[PDB]
């Protein structure tokens, strides 16, 4: 019987495997690099960053340039994968809001270009929440370049109460190579900026009380890290622990005028009816990789009981392997027995073209 | 996304229980309603018939302690789908072994009883 494909578009990182596997089998960058003075995608492009020019096709969760989105696709089938497209139905997932023109495109692409004999899309955060085993709640997805706060109600999005923080990890990790240059590091080139990323990754944490926790840095060097560097140097990390994930919450560290991802989503959760809050504030499900950060949960539940009645029980779901909750998500909902129903087919395709993705895929 | 067992769903009052079984909605032999796996989850429809002729819906998703990623998730999704099939009237509720809400467990005249065990995942 059909196996189903599964793939999630990030903006940094293209997560992609078979439906009914627990994780996706290939992760790699969602980047295309071509000849700086054919083409190469993902771990190979950004190896060969030194003989090529390199492109993100995808910007926020929206694909911004479809060329480079169907080479993205093409490799992800024939060399991440190794199957050929038109033999499986395959299921795509897409930011929350995706312009109606992007779920046409993807959707002709797919059918036209790839002639897959079925697909289709998914919203990101809905599929995280159904891998929390949940109807009901409000997602914080945060990957790249945006944190959406996405609040669902039985099983469906609320469009009219979907916000975004334009932050996420690719600003933090910006941030935290300017924080360590006041120390003295510099960190400047693609080597030393995923150097960054691995301090961040690794040594970073959210603080439950910031102020508290940098009156601690200061008075003393019980948060000091060593972090040894490829190239045998070890140097030592103090409140840029902290002070970095702390722009999640305090966006003026970046000189952004936003709201932090705490009152991000409680805004969402009030533009919806008064009477499903109760099962928001009881169901905030954290997605993603820049939700990873030791001590976010504690601290997005502080900062929730803060703003919310204190009748209000609040509860943060941070699954251990919300990085792929989206994926996970995707592959539960493409391997159901009623998912064969749900899919957009070619015959559909043929007869209604691009469109019927609003009618098939909410 | 009309299923051979939604063809069953709510056609009257009563009682309806369905075990995930590796991403597939299974019935519950109902001389079993009631002893619900500790590693598995479940789907329980409950008709309630109104005046007009019409009945009401409650779809309760049981999640049991041990169950797996898949078992959990498809309860979930399955729940909305049943719900969506019976035409968006279904009130739907999570409940969580150990914490179920005094309706669900008002389902089960001699109380529901819980035992260790279950189908494997479906991953
Ligand atoms: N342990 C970690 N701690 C903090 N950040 C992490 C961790 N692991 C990964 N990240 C960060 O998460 C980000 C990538 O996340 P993710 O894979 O969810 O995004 P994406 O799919 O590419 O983005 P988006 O969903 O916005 O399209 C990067 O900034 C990365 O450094
Ligand atoms: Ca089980």
């Amino acid at each position: 019987d059909v196996q189903a494909l599964v793939i999630d578009n990030g903006s940094g990182m293209c997560k992609a495997g078979f439906a009914g596997d627990d994780a996706p089998r290939a992760v790699f960058p969602s980047i295309v690099g071509r000849p700086r003075h054919d083409s190469y995608v993902g771990d190979e492009a950004q190896s060969k960053r030194g003989i090529l020019t390199l492109k993100y096709p995808i910007e926020h969760g929206i694909v911004t340039n479809w060329d480079d989105m169907e080479k993205i696709w093409h490799h992800t089938f024939y060399n991440e994968l190794r199957v050929a497209p038109e033999e499986h139905p395959v299921l795509l997932t897409e930011a929350p809001l995706n312009p109606k023109a992007n779920r046409e495109k993807m959707t002709q692409i797919m059918f036209e270009t790839f002639n897959t004999p079925a697909m289709y899309v998914a919203i990101q955060a809905v599929l995280s929440l159904y891998a929390s085993g949940r109807t009901t709640g409000i997602v914080m997805d945060s990957g790249d370049g945006v944190s959406h706060t996405v609040p669902i109600y039985e099983g469906y999005a609320l469009p009219h109460a979907i916000l975004r923080l334009d932050l996420a990890g690719r600003d933090l990790t910006d941030y935290m190579m300017k924080i360590l240059t006041e120390r003295g590091y510099s960190f400047t080139t693609t080597a030393e900026r995923e150097i960054v990323r691995d301090i961040k990754e690794k040594l970073a944490y959210v603080a439950l009380d910031f102020e508290q926790e940098m009156a601690t840095a200061a008075s003393s060097s019980a948060l000091e890290k060593s972090y040894e560097l490829p190239d045998g140097q070890v140097i030592t990390i103090g409140n840029e622990r902290f002070r970095c994930p702390e722009a999640l919450f305090q966006p003026s560290f970046l000189g952004m005028e936003s709201a932090g991802i705490h009152e991000t989503t409680y805004n969402s959760i009030m533009k919806c009816d008064v009477d499903i809050r109760k099962d928001l504030y009881g169901n905030v499900v954290l997605s993603g990789g820049t939700t990873m950060f030791p001590g976010i949960a504690d601290r997005m539940n502080k900062e929730l009981t803060a703003l919310a009645p204190s009748t209000m029980k609040i509860k943060i779901i941070a699954p251990p392997e919300r990085k792929y909750s989206v994926w996970i998500g995707g592959s539960i909902l493409a391997s159901l027995s009623t998912f064969q129903q749900m899919w957009i087919s070619k015959e559909e395709y043929d007869e209604s073209g691009p469109s019927i993705v609003h009618r098939k895929c909410f | 996304v009309e299923h051979p067992e939604f063809l069953k769903a709510g056609k009257e009052p009563g009682l309806q229980i369905w075990r995930v079984e590796k991403f597939d909605l299974v019935p519950v032999p109902t001389n079993l309603y009631g002893d619900f796996f500790t590693g598995d989850a479940y789907v329980i429809l409950k008709t309630v018939q109104l005046r007009n002729g019409n009945l009401q819906y409650d779809l309760h998703y049981w999640l049991g302690n041990e169950c797996s990623q898949d078992e959990s998730g498809a309860a979930a999704i399955f729940t909305v789908q049943l719900d969506d099939y019976l035409n968006g009237r279904a009130v739907q509720h999570r409940e969580v072994q150990g914490f179920e809400s005094a309706t669900f467990l008002g389902y089960f005249k001699s109380g529901l009883k819980y035992k260790k065990g279950g189908v494997a995942s479906g991953f």
